[PDB]
């Protein structure tokens, strides 16, 4: 447990490119500025040194790379963002002490314009019926920021414990995020009831966003 | 340049134990001679591995003289051999549970005090790493997903456009691919990451959009690969009412 903490701030920042880039790893005791290093890392990609030994470029990182330090606050600079400079950013200590721990990582992400999610709903299918279960399916399509929340409600009463959520990475066009929630019941605990809706709450939206349907419909 | 490559993938019942290898090219570890740069003893060949929800982890290193240091963490169920024969180094995690799922990478770490004229960058830091190995621990059996059709309807319709998708559902382990119409169908595609479910299984989706008017004209399938399983399914997602 004499293990030393890293803590990164902020989880996210959301910047433009060509904007400057900041993010701060705090050690829980003071830790020598010639065993902090930073790393690049892009999802299925390898993680990439960037800033090691003394505040020094490793191989290959471009002159807009820079680090800072006082032993307990270190500090990871990015002059001006390339698009292909939006990823995760780990620090770790390196030489000092084993074990070599890392940081929970920063996440720079794209910064744009407000935009409201597209709201669909999606009945079981037969298939899945035959089998003795029910999912309904509840997707949000293009929206930023990515702060949503989606509710179930069965016959006007919030649902709790029979949800999952997943969200996309960010696009490479139009840099949304796109939500699938999907509600699961048994072929009894859902035809045991009539109405099923999905609530949206989003920066975008004035009101909150309701798509419903009868199970009688379907 | 130097690389490191790492082949196979990892699939285990709990208590089982884990063994992963690590190769190495564009350098030598049977070569003893020191005229540049800094001693091939001051590589630290690394194993580190992160979990979906959680931070990268330090498992452990191994030097070319065989000294070896563990993460107190993992010290007891782990071990770590190297060899020059075919400049491979390999981790063994023995009594591995559900904990212990996630990507593990093989990395050099470099730590030299000396040099003979430069100190190449890259000191103090892992500066070469794998691409990564996924290992899936789980009591589940290798289980092919259900694909079932997420039906366009009135209440996925927005302005002459309609959603339809397919839910890959109960699949055991990752990963599966998605296409629609073999492939030929690849703008306003959106699939999602895959969420394990309590009962271990895991379970995604794969939506696209449409135009309204076409749904009458033409056929939309959705082709699901899950490569462990070797299963391959094609499903038509037909339009409904609701």
């Amino acid at each position: 447990v004499h293990e030393i903490v890293l803590t990164q701030s902020p989880v996210t920042l959301s910047l433009s490119p060509g904007e400057r880039a900041t993010l701060s790893c705090r050690a829980s005791q003071s830790v020598s500025s010639s065993y902090l290093a930073w790393y690049q890392h892009k999802p299925g990609q390898a993680p990439r040194l960037l800033i090691s030994d003394v505040y020094r470029r490793a191989s290959g990182v471009p002159d807009r790379f820079s680090g800072s330090g006082s032993g307990t606050e270190f500090t990871l600079t990015i002059s001006r963002l390339e698009p292909e400079d939006f990823a995760i950013y780990y620090c770790q200590q390196y030489g000092s002490s084993p074990p070599y721990t890392f940081g929970q990582g920063t996440k720079v992400e794209i910064k744009r314009t407000v935009a409201a999610p597209s709201v669909f709903i999606f009945p079981p299918s037969d298939e899945q019926l035959k089998s003795g279960t029910a999912s309904v399916v509840c997707l949000l399509n293009n929206f930023y920021p990515r702060e949503a929340k989606v509710q179930w409600k069965v016959d006007n009463a919030l649902q709790s414990g029979n949800s999952q959520e997943s969200v996309t990475e960010q696009d490479s066009k139009d840099s949304t995020y796109s939500l699938s929630s999907t509600l699961t019941l048994s072929k009894a605990d859902y035809e045991k009831h009539k109405v099923y809706a999905c609530e949206v709450t989003h920066q975008g939206l004035s009101s909150p966003v309701t798509k419903s349907f009868n199970r009688g419909e379907c | 340049q130097v690389q490191l490559q790492q082949w196979g993938a990892g699939l285990l019942k709990p208590s089982e134990t884990l063994s992963v290898t690590c190769a190495i090219y564009g350098d030598s570890l049977s070569d003893y001679s020191w005229k540049w740069g800094v001693s091939r003893d001051d590589y630290y060949w690394t194993w580190i591995r992160q979990s979906p929800g959680k931070r990268l982890e330090w498992i452990g290193e191994i030097n070319r003289g065989g000294n070896t240091k563990y993460n107190p963490s993992l010290s007891s169920r782990v071990k770590m051999s190297i060899d020059a024969s075919k400049n491979q180094f390999s981790l063994r995690m023995r009594s591995v549970t559900d904990t212990d799922t996630g990507i593990y990478y093989c990395a050099r770490g470099r730590r030299s005090r000396q040099w003979i004229g430069d100190l190449p960058p890259g000191n103090q830091g892992l500066d070469v790493w794998g691409q990564g190995t996924t290992v899936i621990v789980s009591s589940a059996s290798t289980k092919g997903p259900s694909v079932f059709p997420l039906a366009p309807s009135s209440k996925s319709t927005s302005g002459g456009t309609a959603a339809l998708g397919c839910l890959v559902k109960d699949y055991f382990p990752e990963p599966v691919t998605v296409s629609w119409n073999s492939g030929a169908l690849t703008s306003g595609v959106h699939t999602f990451p895959a969420v394990l479910q309590s009962s271990g299984l895991y379970s995604l989706s794969s939506v696209v959009t449409v135009p309204s008017s076409s749904l009458g004209t033409q056929t939309y399938i959705c082709n699901v690969n899950h490569k462990p399983s070797n299963t391959k399914v094609d499903k038509r997602v037909e339009p409904k009412s609701c």
